[PDB]
Parts: C-alpha cells; structure tokens; sequence
C-alpha cells in the first residue's frame, strides 16, 4: 500500500477551494479514464459524413485517409474532473503534431463526440487506438491514482502561549512519486512525508530514511497499544543504516559483511 | 431493552439496504457502493453490540 | 460471512439475502442459545482465528530468529560507543544519552 | 454480429475499393465480395453495460431458492414475481434489484 | 564412460544435491547422505 | 528479422548430428536448412508459426 | 501558461543553486540571494518569454571564514546548459572553457538527461571537479526538509582530532554513498568527514559523524 | 457406485435429442444435459424431464445415490453417478400445488408406526422409507438448488416475550418461502 | 498383528472444467484445467489445460492456447479444431459460441482466427500437431499424421469416447470449454471455488486398493512376460504355477498397508504417505473418530 501524505501551506490549509484545486491539479488523469466509447467509421467524403447524429455538427464546424476514429466521452466524468474540450484537444495536438486531425463538439450537445482522421491501414487504426489508450495523458502527476482530502488536528501554540487544536487540510495520494509531487506549486515542499523508505533514500537521503523507518516502526508497534523503548528502535534503524544504503534483514544484506566466515555460515 | 436495541439495529440495517438498493446511499471517499455499505453495516452492528 | 453457496451463505436462506441473520450476526448470547446457523458461523470464525494464530506464530518466530541473527554481536564498550565485532561504530552513544 | 461467406464458409474482411470508393466485405480464401450496409467497422465500449439485463430465462420461476416480492407487473398485473441482484460480476456493480414476473417475463427496477 | 562415472561418484561423495541430474540412491531407495547435507539443515552439524 | 538457429538434428546425407542450421525469414516466408559438414542447402516455404522441426520434417518428406 | 511555470521552476532552481553555493562556503551577495521573480523575468526572459541559460552563468569566490577553515576552496563557476541532450559536442566545449579560465570547481546542470557516453568524460578532467545535476532535482531544496538535518563539512584538523580521540581507523565510521543527494549537495569527496546535529527525543541535541566514500 | 447406462437409456426413452440434431440458430433456448461430466444432448422442455427423473428416483427405479442437479440460471442438467460423493438424507416436503399435503411433511405417524412395528399392514427399516418417497439423499451440488428448513415448526407460521430463552430469527426479507 | 485402518483421501473431481485466474507477473489471464478419468476403474489418465494469453492492455494478440497430453508446446484452439474435423471458421464459431448478438466474444476470438489462418485443411494441421507431440526424427508425413491422429483420439478427453468415428462430441466439448472460458474472462461469471465440496471426492479403501491391485497386476504381468521370454526357447511346457509368483502382490500389499507408502517399494519418493495408520485403541470415542477420518 504505497501512499504519500502531502501537507499544504498555511494560507492553503484553511481554504477548501484552493485545496480542491490542488487536489485536482495533482490527481493523474489520462484519456482512457475519460473515454466512454470508441468507434471506427468509413467516411469517403472528407467534407461530409454518413452518420446523421454528427451531421449538423460538422456542417456548422466546416463552415486524407477515409477511416475516421470517433470517440465519445462521458459527460459526468468530464464534468467532475473539471476538464473541457479545448484542453483535451490541445493536449492531443501537442503530441500528435499534424499527423492526426481533431474535431471536437460543443458541450451543449447530447453527446461529447471527438472525430479524428489520419492525414493496409485496417490494423493500423486499431494499433493507433491502443497506443492512444495507454500513453495519452491529460494532466496530473504520473503515479497518483486516487487522492483523499484528510483533516489533520495539530497542536499549535496560540498567541498567548497555550496549545490549541487546529484543523488543517492535507492530502493522501495513492502511489509513490515524491520527486514530482514536491515540485508542485502550492505544496509544502519541506514537510511532505512518504511511507516508502526506498524512494526516500533516493530523494532526500539516509538521514531522512532513518527517521522514516523509525516512524514506521513506532507506528506499527503502537497501533496495537504496545510500547517499546526508543533505544531499541534507534539501534535497529541505525544498524540497517550503517553502510550508507538500506541493508535488508535477509541473507543478502547480512551475509554481505566483512565479518568472520564461521559467523556468516551460522545463518 | 436489549431486544429493542437489536430490533432498532435491524431496522437501521434494513433502511441502509433500502437506500443502497435505490441509489440513495452516500458514497464513501475511496470506497465503492458495496464496500461502503458493508462498512456501514459492520459499524452499525458493532455500535449496537 | 462470504457467499459460499450460490448468492447465499447457507441453503436455509434465499438468494441475494443481505440480512444480518444471513451474514453472520449472532443475535442470541451464550446463555440464551445459539441457532444452528449462528453456531456454524461461530465455529467458522473460531477455526479461522485458530488457523491464523497457528500460521502467524511461525512467521513471528522466523522474524524473531532473523532479528536475533542480525543483532547478536552488538556490545557497548567502555568508551560509551556502540560497536559490533568488526569495530564499526553504529551509534556514538547508546540510546543517544 | 459478424457474418461469414456462403460459399467456402469463412469470415469476411472490410476493404476499400478505390476505383468506386466504397466499403465492401471480401473474403481471403476465395473471390467473393459483397456490399457493406453499415459504415461502422470496430467499436470498443470502455464504460460498457452489456451483461446486466441480457440473460433472461423462462424457467426462472421454477427455482424455489429465489425470493418473491409483491410488485405489480406493468403488463398482466400479477402478484407473483421474483427478484434478484445484478448478475454482473464487476467490482463496481450496482446493488439495484431486478424483478421478473411469471407471465410476460419483464425486467424492471425500483427507480 | 568410466571417467565420467568416477567424476560423478566423486561429485556425489561431497554433494548429492546437484541440479540437472538425478541424485545417487542407495540399495533401499533413499539417497546417499553426502557431506554437504550433514552440515546444512535443522539436524545438521552446526545447527544441531 | 531473420532467425538463425542451431538445431540438434542429423543430416540426411553425411549422417552428422548437431550440425543443422535453420535460417527462417518471415518477411518472405522462406526457411533454409544448411549442413556444417557436407555443405548442402534445402529451401522450403514456411509460415508465421513455423519451427525448425517443421522444416526438418518437410526435408525428410522431400528426401523420401 | 506553461512559460510562466517554466520560468518559475527555472527561478526556483537558480535559488536552490545559490543556496547550495552559499552553504559550501562561497561568498554570495545579499542582493542576489534575495532576488525577486519580476526582476528575474525582466533580466532573463527575452521579448517572447524564452529564457537564456547562457545569461545565468556566474562565478563565486570563497568567504574569508571558509578560506580560514578550508584551505582547498577555490573559485566556483556555475553554468547552465542550453541544449537539452548533452552530448560529446557540448562536453568538449565545457571542458575547454573550464581548463581555459583555470576554474577550480564547475557545477554542470542539464535539462533532460545525459547520455552514458558523456558520463565517462567527467573523471578525465582531473584535477578539476565537475558535478552534474538535473534541473527537476534542483526545483526543491532538500536541505530545508524537516527530516533532513544540517550537515557541516569537517576540516582535516577536526577529523584528525576526532580520530585521535576515538582511536579508530577511517573504515570504522558510518559511511555514506557519493550518489546521495545530501552528499552531492555539499560536493563531498572520498575521505571527508561530515558532522550532523540532529534532534533526539531522549536527550535533545545529538551529534553524529559520517564519512563519504 | 452406479452405472450410467440405465440413466442414458431412460434419457433416450423420455425424449433426449442427440448431438447431431443440435444447432444454436434453432436451439437458442434448450437446456444441455451432462452425465458424469460428458455432454450427452439437449432438451427443449426440461421442466417435465427433471420432474419425471425426480419421481423415478423417489419411486425406486433409480438408485438413491444418483445426484440430479438443475442449474436454471446457467441452463444445465447434471446427473452425477460417480463414486465418492458425500451425501446426506433429508425429508421430502410436498411442493406441488395440486393436493392438500402442500406445506407439510410427506412422512406421517403411519410410517413411524410401521418402523416401530417392523412390518407392513398388508423387513421394514430405513431402506423402506427411502424407497417409499419421504427421505431422499442430497450431496453438496444438489444442495445448491434446494430450500431446506431447520425445524419442522418453521414450516408453518406461528401466532412469547420470554427474557430467558433464545430469540428466533425474524426472516422478513422474503414475503413467502417455498 | 497390528490393526491398520485406511484413511480416506480428499481429491478433486474428474471430468469437470475448473477455471482460475493467474497473478499479475504472467502473460496468462485465465486457465481452464480438467483432469480426465475413465469411468471404469476410476483411475487418472491425463490433464488438459487451456490458457488465455494477454494481460490488461498488454500482449498485443489475446489468443487462447491448449496443452495436449504428451506435448512440448502450446497449440491454439483453431489448429486443433481444424485438425479434429471442422475446418471452416463458420462451423467452429457456431460450435463455440451460441450468441450472435454479443460482439465482445467475437472481438476476443478474432485474434485466434487471425493467428490460425495459415492452416486451411486437416492434413497440415495434423502434421503440425504431431511435430509437437514428442515425436522423434524419421517418422515422415505418412506416419506423423497417423501418430497425431492416435494422440488426438486417445489421451485427449478419454471420458467422452475412445472408438473411431466420434469426433463431433470432442469438438462440441472443446467448443463448450472455450465458451465457458470466454464467459469467465468477460467478467460475466465468477471463478470456480476450489473449496467447494460439490467438486470434491473422498477416495476410501475401494479406489485406492483398486489402483494398488492394478499396479501389482501390471507388475506381475511384466514378470510373467519376462519369465515366458526365457521358458519358451527351451521348447518345454511350463507348469503354469511355476510362472506365477504369489509373493510379489502379497509383499506389496503388506508393505503398503504397514508402512503407508502408496506405490512400489523402490519408489518411496514422490508418493503419498500416511494412507494406512495405526488404529488408536485408547477408548471407544477415539476408535469411532479414527474410523471416520479424511
Ligand atoms: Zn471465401
Ligand atoms: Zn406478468
Ligand atoms: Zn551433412
């Protein structure tokens, strides 16, 4: 269960609108997540079409290969994620150049339809569709599937000197991507914590990896109400973080030491 | 009183079932309809017990 | 209680039954009297718990053995440091105090 | 619905005749070519709903393990019908029940 | 052939758990207890 | 890309085992069996699911 | 639009590079460290908004305090690369420019990635030290994190005193890889000892020592 | 253990169509018949065939160990006559709506009297009750398409408030149970 | 003098198709397995598997391949279907699927038909099948086809039939298997529960002793064959009793009932141990519980 606990700034943690905006900008969204249906049509006339549903649309918009890729999107998915047709068209164009036409329909229509034309090609269109439904990314950080808005109660000293509980808004993002999340504007790039120490060792360092490991061990110990002294966990996290890298508690990290052979062969 | 509390818990579970089967149940963040329904039923039963 | 049968947990109930009495809710207590369905559910729960305990005890023993084999040559010397058998300093002071 | 050939009994493939500029269905083992009636060739449904109310049987009323309800039928108006949850085995399947009467065999929900 | 047989015997005398070939069996059915199996295992030398 | 493999088959002329090279080309669907001893060459038409055993059986059938 | 966020990321990377140069002991003017974003956009961006990486290269000299502490600190020439794909054509010109102006340490910053071929053209510039850093890895200063403490590069005399007090060799201290971000932030070399002052819930302040490989 | 040849003979005598006369374009609603795993044929009206097979199994012409399963949702008819199937005996409740014995048990006090006496009124043991038609054997697969009752008192609706005894389940999810 | 009791063994039922799903690090998504057994004797014969290749948006062609008994590589369903008897794709799709309105099944079967198109008849299909069925070098086409026919007849689904001229039942069974696999892969039906008691069998003393006696009788037959191979060249009439050794079967039965090792004496490894156990005679309840133990 990889998860990142992102903390927001002070001017943002007390606002739900800015927090929701940051969550929407951080959440990963691709074309496959918003695509509802895809179809392949044979349109020999580039200026007209055979389908009577998109007749008045193309006849008002207009005023190569005959194959046409017609993709119908979901209105609820495009409305909840706050995504428009212009942004999707621009994101498709920025990666397709002039090798694929893009014709989008208005939002006031009954169905969100997008037509594409290519300026033996039977399986080529299927391959192009499979490549589009696996690489076209709209917005967001890659690796962030779901985002949850959590309320954190922090004991802050008041202006008079007394500690009081303050409720702030933080984010919990599924997946691991600290290097790309820390660089997001409006995100506190000094308090973001990650549950995976492997990525911490590569992003921050070994000193932060030791603290993350100690925090994880303390949480695992105290989840069931048990309590263990700090010296034991400190020695445990210092032994694993002695050679500079993460040393496992298996035959790969223990037997790879400069100790005696009689001691290493006893495990 | 224990029997009345058990009957009230059963009535609440039946109401939750009726709300979930009529698209009138609130969706939990990060959970589907069945998962949220099962969690709510388990929480209600634990509170009643 | 998962639906072990066809959309049900026991043949004494109807299909698509999400009632508490058909999903493992023992209404009666030990003094009153457990129904055969509630008795079977309690037996299943006890068997699952016993199997989980008998499976996790060996895993915990293996984890403890690995931790002991990893931490066995650590000894605090007279200079206050915490080093192993090779002499590498793990902590400059035991417990940082 | 993908048809086949009536001569060598084989599947057909879509082709574009450029001399006449039209879509045709032509075989690969012989020289049979017919006219196409639907410009649609391939269709992929991402948010599909097929498999929910598509499987309807006639002997569903002879199963004593299915519970009964007191819903009124919109056709014969009978007080004897069965009901069952959605047979779609998806993780995001709605828990909306579907009712089936023991006369006209009509499927309806409670929305 | 005799050289290969002698090499196989020498190899099985010290290690009977060689992969890619069947192990040396006794006249009863069970394989020969080599010197490698005497050290490893729960009932071995070091751990026993 | 042509696939050049070394098989453990036996030549049907010089009787030399482990000396049969199979060169398959799926772009033109052509298999070639060559011997590294008496130096011969057998051409055969292959497909997309062909294998050196298939062309070996074809050569055996053509030799008899 | 995208140009605004690109210029913002470039300014953040420049501020991180300035903070890294100031932490290593080099003299940085107070008017340059506290540079705002509007002045940065007015000085770097042209008429269309495209920045110029050649106009951001600067030179920093060590402070007198760092010169008294470390006697092996020279000039630091910071140069930003204009080409996204660093190849054999740019590395040769960079090495020639470094060897011509007798630069002591030159920090290289690329845009996209670096081919493995040019990676071999870095140790061949000795005794000059060339360190490569990614732009995306320089957007956020990792030293300002809560879990990342403060590292102080110890001198030769302090290292010798610590080794004589503890009576140990150089292979008995906690090691740290050279590819570590904290090690690369200070330009650590093989044989340097760093001191870490961290927080401990049992005694308050704790002082530890590490050695780079 | 029981052979499958009499089962196939009875199925062919009743009205089972062979596999050579099967076609999905014409038989888009028939029910397949599986005997010990292998597919034998299809039937157009399995409602009468299953009833006749159950009547023959309850009469005595077929061995009581033969398991008969009818999957309506999957449209399958399985006749298991293999060896090693764990089965258990259960009473037979009249479910046919054509007599006054519906809703009650098929076994009455006369069967108990004949069992206690050990003979009929012009040996009588457990096999006699099975061959009569009041107790039938069901395995794990046949238990999937049947409705069993815990106690006979639950077969009929009652008209309490006892703080010492247990509480019976309400069972208010279904309107009427069969 | 020791009281030994045979403990019942819980095994999986035969002549049934069980569909399961594979893990993520694997190019296979669904696997339908069936261990086929003969009706007479109740012994295991072989096990047939059908695997659907193709991960979620990974694997290009989502083709299905079957594993025949005594084979070295997987063979697609189209090849074995054309080698059985039905060569046109229309008849194959009619025997496999029974719903022309559903397009998902047709789209899933399209890669299989596209991959199995180079085979247009039955001769080349049988020739390609026999090459993978553990065939030697030098069988030639005149005998490779006959070997592939014998491989496809027996071994492959023997519970259906074994006589000649009865391939329609095998084709229908293969079509039903493919239809069930496609229905389970389309998320229209849950996977088969392995813990279902309806698909389990309890082999008691009957089938186990039958298999043991069959193995002992095969060993005695081999011994009698070897004895007659030597007591014939002398041109002397044997006394019959001297050719049958009554010690082999008795010794094997005694060993298997005393030590519990099910199998031959020289093959103690890879054998089920613990079939015969010492009868606990501590009390009546202990014996009653040991007599009914699986
Ligand atoms: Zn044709
Ligand atoms: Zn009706
Ligand atoms: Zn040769």
């Amino acid at each position: 269960t990889p998860a990142l606990t992102v903390y927001l700034d002070r001017e943002i943690a007390l606002d739900i609108e800015k927090a929701k905006v940051i969550q929407s900008s951080i959440e990963y969204t691709t074309l496959k997540n918003v695509t509802s249906a895809t179809e392949i049509y044979y349109d020999p006339d580039p200026t007209s079409t055979v389908i009577e549903e998109d007749f008045d649309t193309v006849e008002a918009y207009f005023s190569q290969s005959p194959w046409l890729l017609r993709l119908e999107l979901d209105r609820a998915r495009m409305l909840d994620k706050q995504l428009t047709m212009n942004q999707v068209a621009d994101k498709i164009s920025e990666v397709f150049s002039d090798d694929l036409f893009v014709m989008w329909s208005e939002d006031n229509a009954d169905k969100l339809i997008i037509r594409c034309r290519v300026i033996e090609e039977d399986q080529m269109l299927k391959r192009i569709e499979a490549h589009m439904l696996d690489l076209i990314a709209l917005r967001g950080i890659p690796g962030i599937s779901k985002v949850y808005m959590v309320k954190h109660k922090v004991s802050v000293p008041d202006e008079s000197g007394e500690y009081k509980n303050e409720e702030l808004w933080a984010l919990e993002t599924d997946g691991i991507n600290l290097a790309e999340v820390m660089a997001v504007p409006g995100v506190d790039s000094s308090r973001t914590y990650s549950n995976s120490f492997v990525e911490i060792l590569s992003v921050l360092g070994i000193e932060a990896t030791r603290s993350s490991l100690y925090k994880e061990i303390l949480n695992v110990i105290a989840f069931d109400g048990s309590y263990v002294n700090y010296r034991h966990m400190a020695l445990l996290v210092d032994v694993m973080t002695s050679r500079g890298y993460l040393m496992a508690i298996t035959r790969h990290g223990i037997n790879r030491a400069d100790t005696g052979a009689l001691m290493r062969c006893s495990f | 009183e224990i029997t009345h509390a058990i009957s009230s818990a059963k009535e609440q579970v039946q109401e939750i079932i009726y709300k979930a089967q009529h698209n009138e149940l609130e969706l939990k963040p990060g959970m589907t309809l069945r998962e949220s329904f099962e969690g709510e039923v388990s929480r209600t039963l634990n509170d009643a017990r | 209680i998962a639906f072990g049968f066809a959309d049900r947990s026991l043949p004494h109930f109807t299909k698509d039954d999400f009632s508490p009495e058909s999903k493992g809710f023992v209404e009666n207590s030990y003094l009153r009297g457990l129904t055969p369905q509630e008795f079977f559910f309690h037996a299943m729960a006890g068997r699952e718990g016993l199997i989980d305990t008998a499976v996790k005890t060996a895993e915990t023993g293996y984890i403890q053995r690995r931790l002991v084999k990893a931490l066995e040559d650590i000894m605090v010397h007279y200079d206050g440091t915490t080093r192993n058998s090779l002499g590498d300093i793990i902590q400059f002071l035991y417990g940082e105090d | 619905s993908f048809r086949f050939c009536l001569e060598c009994n084989n599947m057909l493939y879509p082709k574009e005749d450029k001399e006449n500029q039209r879509l045709l269905y032509s075989c690969r083992n012989c020289d049979y070519t017919e006219l196409a009636e639907d410009p649609k060739v391939y269709r992929h449904e991402l948010i599909t709903n097929i498999g929910e109310t598509a499987g309807i049987v006639d002997d569903i009323g002879q199963d004593p393990t299915l519970p009964r309800s007191d819903k009124e039928c919109p056709e014969c108006h009978s007080r004897d019908c069965v009901f069952f949850q959605s047979q779609q085995r998806r993780k995001d399947t709605n828990m909306t029940l579907f009712y089936v009467c023991l006369n006209c065999k009509k499927t309806f929900r409670d929305e | 052939e005799v050289e290969q047989l002698l090499q196989f015997h020498v190899a099985t005398y010290m290690d009977n758990d060689i992969a890619g070939q069947p192990q040396a069996l006794q006249k009863s059915g069970r394989p020969v207890k080599a010197i490698r199996a005497r050290l490893k295992g729960k009932e071995g030398r070091l751990r026993g | 890309i042509k696939q050049k493999l070394e098989t453990q088959f036996t030549c049907l002329f010089c009787n030399h085992d482990n000396s049969v090279v199979c060169t398959l080309d799926k772009k033109n669907s052509i298999g070639l069996l060559e011997c590294k001893k008496c130096n011969l060459s057998f051409q055969a038409p292959i497909n997309s699911l062909s294998q050196p055993i298939d062309i070996y059986s074809d050569w055996i059938d053509a030799c008899e | 639009e995208d140009n605004n966020r690109i210029i913002s990321r470039l300014w953040r990377s420049f501020r991180t590079v300035k903070e890294m140069a100031a932490d290593r002991g080099y003299f940085i003017s107070q008017e340059e460290m506290d540079q705002s974003l509007e002045e940065f956009r007015s000085k770097i961006c042209d008429s269309m908004g495209n920045p110029q990486r050649k106009l951001m290269s600067f030179l920093a000299n060590p402070t007198p305090e760092a010169l008294e502490k470390y006697s092996d600190l020279g000039t630091l020439w910071v140069e930003f690369c204009d080409e996204p794909s660093v190849g054999i054509k740019t590395m040769r010109n960079f090495c020639l420019r470094i060897q011509e102006k007798n630069f002591s340490t030159g920090i290289f910053i690329y845009q996209n990635n670096i081919t493995p071929s040019a990676n071999k053209m870095i140790p061949t510039v000795s005794p000059a030290i060339i360190e490569t850093f990614q732009e995306s890895d320089l957007v956020v200063n990792i030293t300002h994190h809560e879990l990342v403490p403060k590292h102080i590069r110890l001198s030769d005399g302090e290292k010798s005193q610590l080794l004589q007090r503890y009576k140990l060799k150089e292979s008995q201290l906690p090691r740290i890889q050279r590819e570590d971000p904290v090690a690369r932030y200070l330009g650590l070399k093989r044989g340097q000892v760093v001191k870490i002052i961290r927080r401990s819930e049992t005694s308050g302040r704790y002082a530890s020592y590490r050695i780079c490989l | 253990g029981s052979p499958s040849e009499p089962i196939i003979n009875f199925l062919e005598e009743w009205g089972m169509e062979p596999l050579e006369d099967y076609d999905p374009a014409q038989h888009t609603k028939s029910t397949r018949i599986f005997v010990n795993g292998v597919w034998t044929g299809i039937h157009r009206d399995p409602s009468m065939l299953v009833s006749t097979m159950r009547d023959l199994r309850r009469s005595g012409a077929i061995s009581p160990e033969v398991s008969i399963i009818r999957d309506i949702r999957e449209r399958e008819f399985k006749i298991f006559t293999d060896v090693g199937r764990v089965y258990r005996p259960l009473f037979i409740v009249e479910d046919d709506e054509s007599k006054d014995n519906k809703g009650e048990l098929r076994i009455t006090k006369e069967h108990i009297r004949k069992i206690q006496q050990g003979y009929d009124d012009d040996v009588y043991g457990w096999s006699s009750l099975v061959t009569s038609g009041v107790i039938e054997y069901v395995d794990g697969e046949e238990e999937e398409t049947i409705m069993i009752a815990m106690t006979p008192e639950d077969l009929q609706t009652r008209s309490l408030n006892d703080t010492a005894k247990r509480i019976k389940p309400e069972m208010s999810t279904s309107s009427h149970h069969t | 003098g020791s009281e030994k009791v045979l403990i019942a063994q819980e095994r999986s039922a035969a002549n049934i198709v069980q569909v399961f799903k594979k893990a993520a690090p694997s190019p296979i998504s669904h696997v339908a397995e069936i261990r086929s057994a003969l009706e007479k004797g109740s012994r295991l014969i072989s096990t047939m598997q059908i695997k659907l290749y193709g991960r979620e948006d990974k694997g290009t062609g989502r083709t299905i391949k079957a594993t025949l008994p005594y084979v070295k590589q997987d063979i697609p369903i189209v090849i074995v279907f054309r080698a059985l008897g039905v060569v046109p794709d229309g008849e194959i799709l009619q025997h496999i699927c029974y719903d022309e309105n559903d397009w998902q099944m047709l789209e899933m079967l399209k890669p299989c038909i596209e991959e199995g198109f180079v085979i247009q008849d039955k001769e080349v299909a049988l020739d390609f099948i026999g090459r993978r069925g553990s065939a030697a070098l030098g069988i030639r086409r005149e005998k490779r086809i006959q070997y592939a026919k014998d491989i496809l007849q027996k071994e492959l689904l023997p519970h259906i039939t074994q006589e000649e001229g009865f391939e329609t039942r095998k084709t229908f069974f293969l079509g039903y298997m493919v239809n069930r696999l496609l229905l389970c892969a389309l998320e229209r039906k849950d996977q088969d529960d392995r813990d279902h008691f309806g698909k389990k069998r309890l082999d008691l003393a009957g089938p186990l002793l039958a298999n043991l006696f069959r193995i002992l009788f095969r060993k005695l037959t081999r011994e009698i064959y070897r004895y007659m191979q030597r007591c014939i060249e002398t041109d002397r009439d044997f006394n019959l009793n001297l050719a049958v050794k009554s010690t082999t079967i008795t010794s094997g039965l005694k060993y298997s009932l005393a030590t519990g090792n099910w199998g031959e004496q020289k093959k103690a490894m890879s054998s089920r141990a613990g079939v015969s156990q010492v009868l606990n005679r501590y009390t009546y309840s202990s014996t009653l519980s040991h007599l009914r133990r699986t």
